[PDB]
């Protein structure tokens, strides 16, 4: 209680932060967590694990919530804002121990939290594109598990990330944006690895039709079917007459003919290329093929809906209406600029090339290894997220870790003029900063000081920028840990996340710094 | 909430305390652990999978240790004892040093680089096999069943598995997996002798068939696997209220019976004398197949029907209107329900499916079969390892001391910090030959140095120490061998948890 609880709150902050440090980032290590009793789970990213963690304190409680707060914003900084809060509490509690009021301190901290962001506000880069975010290729190249992707380490990464940056992909009916909104970008190992290519069109894992289906139809409207045609089991729908044993089965043949009709009626209104999420029977496809329409059935829904949403008009994968077959109004038209079933990755797949009214591209990366398709998958998801933040925010700060050394100094500068106690209330606020290279270097088994100190020695004045890495800060590394530039390894941050993580730890700590008692009866 | 060096040492202490007698258990020379119970039940076993379950687990790493042993036990089941051996070693040898010398990762990174070096060294010392020659396999399989130490019945289980595994050998992902075990289907038969047990085309189903299931002998005529969409329609094309009352019987069965007619008359066209109904099986459905003049078979496992999709080798179709030989029951088919012993057994032969014979096992008893049965289940794991990896690699120290010098030279050529992990890893190898010398009853550090001299010159190509005879030996000449795969795999697995337990610095709740 009192200082003891404010030590116990620190001990709450201490014990917690000790873990999420070792869990911080990719260098952050997986950790056994006992989930109930005999349930123990090996994970990292404290915000993830803290939720399986059962706190011993409301202090540790509210902090998990704080990172969970941060998590609801973004899972990034969660482990940090926690780690930051521990730093904070340990900074000022000394002063609070010493001569200093818990109220007098957090002034020069919060207001420095205004100051640090005011630099993080005056620090940006609007072009996170060519120099990328954590370079451009290096986002994926790092996230590459380099097997056959490593020799393509720039190739794929420059391919995928430039694909991730912007390429042509029709969104639902083609809203233009960068295509991390959806990726029909795919991977299939086949042929060779260099031969992995972005494709102009739609990638489809599919059942391509048969039976006299045209294997390619250029410039074809589409029927994207969420449906499964099969046949509608009916003994009598049409021609009830009994004349030949031909006729009795010709009665139940009419489940097929009304389809055959409405297939051709769908042909007649329009499409030459048909995409069915489920199965169509051998006559259904045949109806398309005798209609001359290419029917690709059992089409992958995620791709197909992404196509169907992009396919134009309002289509059987965007339509729930099924009559047993439904003649189009040509507001049921899917659209493909030209339609190709092309061998890709030693695999012939239907490639919808763009949309008849609209434009898309995809990727199917040709590997020799499913393991290739296992990894650039992540590298996508990495670069996708990397460049997503790039794409919704062109405002991003250069460096994720180069800020700390500058910031402390930038605060050290801002400190010295504040005077009184709050010159130092800024300084200890700048002392909370310094764990960011540390847990990194620690999780990377690197010497934290010889970096962050060397970091603090990159300056003339304080800025993160590759123009002066000697006379200013720039960028960061993870495994070595040292600063990089931008396109070097050079780290960035989306300017949105830190200020929030900044904001939170500053505020959680002070309310942790709030109470001196915990009482019960 | 436990963490760090203490855990990092406790991880070893957890992991390493296991393997101690467990390594003596390795090899046919083996020292069984006595497991008494708090109940008092005494257990003498050389097999960790049994040892692992039965013992109090003192540490969550042991819980994690179980995982990768169960993994390999699930992965293959061969060398499960060996997967926990070198995992502790990597940890045991270096860990405390290099974390006192400060790093998880430099060892963690030096796990892989040591790993592929063996794999690279293996594929040189692992030399291809004749799968064309069953005996070129069989001798290993014989070496494998003498590893299982039954040469009496299981030498036949060798052939039966081998002959089967060569037949259950097939698969295509487009990368074309060599074997398929989930195709391989044994039988368990009392009566007959396991020498009279054999393998025939397709999946023999004794699994649902111990008695009449599909007639008896359906020679050409088909069996019909049903993934339809056969459910008798309460109405005609629509489902209506269920039948609680006479009117519901009259009106609805009117609409029901004609639909199964609409269905199983589409069945009668594919020439079944038998129709095994996995889906759509209901009081009306199979009732109409006798009205469809075909035997109907009720509420059956699709596991069979998928095995059966590998037996007659067909697919199964949900198509209500289209039901055919190619759709279900491909090939001419042979459906034979034979009573072997006292139990009627469907044998689906005339396989249309690549190679694909499955195993008749008839023992004079279930038990006399079982001794074949387990090693035949072991031989198939062995055979496929020869199939998956057709490079036979010499067992023991020959494959062991070989990689070590590479790793050392590797470490020495790297001359970084990771040298020490490789120096740890290369030395981590030497335990098993030492253990074999430990096991055989000779002086290891002599034989170790002796085996070093076997590498210093020969490179220990075929030369390890042979734990049975406890001597420097030619494993080629001995015929001591094994597939690279399980050698790789079990080893490659032994790497993994050492990566894990070194990664994991925090054990919490």
């Amino acid at each position: 209680t009192g200082e003891t609880i404010r030590s116990q709150n620190v001990m709450a902050a201490a014990s917690i932060a000790n873990i999420v440090k070792s869990s911080l980032g990719p260098v952050g290590l997986d950790k056994m967590l006992v989930d109930d009793i005999g349930d123990v789970t090996i994970t990292n990213d404290g915000a993830t694990i803290l939720k399986l963690l059962e706190v011993e304190h409301p202090a540790a409680k509210v902090l998990c919530e704080l990172a969970d707060l941060q998590d609801k914003e973004v899972g990034d900084g969660t482990t940090s804002v926690v780690i930051i809060a521990a730093e904070l509490l340990k900074n000022a509690d000394e002063l609070v121990k010493q001569k200093i009021h818990p109220t007098s301190v957090i002034s020069g901290y919060r207001l420095a939290c205004k100051e640090a962001v005011r630099y993080i506000n005056e620090n940006l880069i609007v072009n996170t594109d060519e120099l990328g975010r954590d370079c451009l290729i290096n986002a994926a190249k790092t996230s590459m598990s380099s097997k056959i992707i490593g020799i393509n380490g720039d190739f794929f990464a420059n391919m995928v990330v430039d694909a991730v940056l912007a390429i042509k992909y029709t969104d639902i009916r083609g809203q233009p944006r960068y295509p991390v909104n959806s990726v029909n970008i795919l991977k299939a190992h086949g042929r060779s690895q260099m031969e992995s290519m972005l494709i102009s069109g739609y990638a489809l894992n599919c059942v391509v039709g048969s039976q006299g289906m045209p294997k390619r139809i250029v410039n074809a409207k589409i029927a994207c079917l969420d449906f499964s045609l099969q046949k509608t089991k009916m003994k009598l729908g049409v021609q009830v007459v009994i004349t030949d044993p031909e006729k009795l089965d010709q009665i139940r043949q009419r489940e097929s003919d009304i389809t055959k009709e409405r297939i051709q009626k769908i042909l007649a209104t329009g499409a030459n290329v048909i995409l069915t999420t489920g199965g169509i029977d051998d006559m259904c496809l045949k109806y398309f093929v005798e209609a001359g329409a290419m029917a690709v059935r059992r089409v992958l829904k995620r791709d197909l809906k992404r196509i169907a949403k992009a396919s134009g008009a309002t289509i059987l994968s965007t339509l729930a209406n099924l009559e047993g077959e439904e003649t189009f109004e040509a507001a049921m038209l899917g659209q493909a600029e030209e339609v190709v079933q092309e061998r890709i990755c030693d695999d012939e797949l239907i490639l919808i090339k763009n949309t008849k009214a609209r434009t898309s591209a995809s990727i199917i990366l040709r590997g020799a290894n499913d393991f290739m398709c296992d990894e650039m998958e992540r590298s996508l998801h990495d670069a996708l997220c990397v460049v997503k933040r790039v794409l919704e925010s062109k405002s991003v700060v250069p460096g994720g870790g180069a800020v700390e050394a500058a910031l402390s100094i930038y605060l050290e500068n801002y400190a010295t003029s504040m005077g009184s106690r709050e010159q130092l209330a800024i300084a200890e606020f700048a002392r909370s900063l310094l764990v960011i290279p540390n847990t990194l270097a620690v999780n990377a088994a690197q010497d934290s000081t010889d970096l962050v100190a060397k970091l603090r020695a990159f300056h003339n004045e304080a800025q993160v920028n590759p123009e002066r890495k000697n006379l200013k800060w720039i960028g960061l590394d993870l495994s070595n840990g040292k600063p990089r530039d931008n396109k070097q390894a050079g780290v960035f941050e989306p300017t949105i996340v830190k200020v929030k993580s900044l904001k939170f730890a500053t505020e959680a700590a002070i309310t942790i710094l709030r109470i001196d008692d915990l009482i019960k009866l | 909430r436990e963490s760090g060096r203490k855990v990092q040492s406790g991880n070893i202490n957890a992991a390493k305390t296991i393997a101690d007698i467990i390594r003596t258990c390795l090899g046919p020379k083996s020292m069984m652990k006595m497991l008494l119970d708090p109940m008092g039940g005494i257990v003498m076993t050389n097999d960790g999978n049994a040892i692992l379950r039965e013992i109090q687990v003192q540490h969550p790493a042991a819980k994690s240790m179980i995982e990768i042993s169960r993994t390999q036990d699930e992965e293959v089941g061969d060398g499960t004892t060996s997967v926990i051996i070198l995992a502790g070693e990597m940890l045991s040898v270096a860990e405390h040093f290099l974390e006192q010398q400060m790093h998880p990762t430099v060892v963690i990174s030096a796990y892989r680089k040591a790993l592929d070096d063996m794999i690279s060294t293996l594929k040189k010392i692992s030399i291809p096999v004749d799968i064309s020659d069953s005996d070129m396999m069989l001798n290993i399989i014989n070496s494998s069943i003498t590893t299982k130490a039954i040469s009496r019945w299981s030498s036949l289980a060798c052939n039966i598995a081998l002959d089967a595994v060569k037949m259950v050998q097939f698969e295509e992902n487009g990368r074309k997996e060599i074997d398929i075990k989930k195709y391989a289907r044994v039988e368990k038969i009392p009566g007959g002798i396991i020498e009279d047990s054999c393998v025939l085309r397709g999946v023999m189903i004794n699994k649902d068939v111990t008695h009449p299931r599909m007639r008896r002998y359906i020679k050409n005529p088909r069996i019909v696997l049903l993934d339809s969409s056969l459910e008798y329609k309460k109405g005609e094309s629509q489902t209506d209220i269920e039948i609680t009352r006479e009117e519901d019987f009259t009106r609805i069965l009117q609409m029901e019976e004609e639909y199964i007619q609409q269905l199983c008359e589409d069945i009668i066209q594919l020439k079944p004398d038998v129709v095994i109904t996995e889906k759509g099986i209901s009081d009306l459905a199979q009732h109409y197949l006798m009205r469809a003049n075909i035997t109907a078979i009720r509420r059956v496992r699709k596991t069979d029907n998928n095995r059966i999709a590998r037996a007659c080798g067909a697919r199964i179709v949900s198509r209500p209107e289209e039901l055919r030989e190619d759709d279900v029951g491909t090939g001419a088919g042979l459906l034979e329900i034979k009573k072997i012993g006292d139990e009627y057994f469907t044998f689906i032969t005339d396989c249309k499916d690549p190679k694909a014979c499955t195993i008749l096992l008839r023992g004079a008893s279930k038990e006399i079969l079982s001794e074949v049965e387990r090693n035949l289940q072991d031989a198939m794991q062995v055979c496929r390892n020869v199939l998956l990896d057709p490079q036979l690699v010499p067992g023991g120290g020959a494959s062991e001391m070989a990689v070590a010098h590479a790793l050392t030279e590797k470490s020495k050529a790297m001359t970084g910090v990771e040298q020490w992990p490789y120096r740890a890893v290369a030395q981590a190898l030497e335990v098993i030959p030492r253990t074999l010398i430990q096991n055989c009853g000779a002086s290891t550090i002599r034989l170790l140095t002796s085996l070093r001299a076997k590498h210093t010159q020969e490179n220990c190509e075929t030369w390890g120490v042979n734990g049975e005879t406890g001597t420097l030996v030619d494993m080629k000449e001995l015929g001591i061998w094994e597939p690279l795969a399980v050698k790789l795999q079990t080893y490659k697995t032994a790497v993994e948890t050492a990566v894990l337990l070194l990664r994991i610095d925090d054990i919490v709740s």
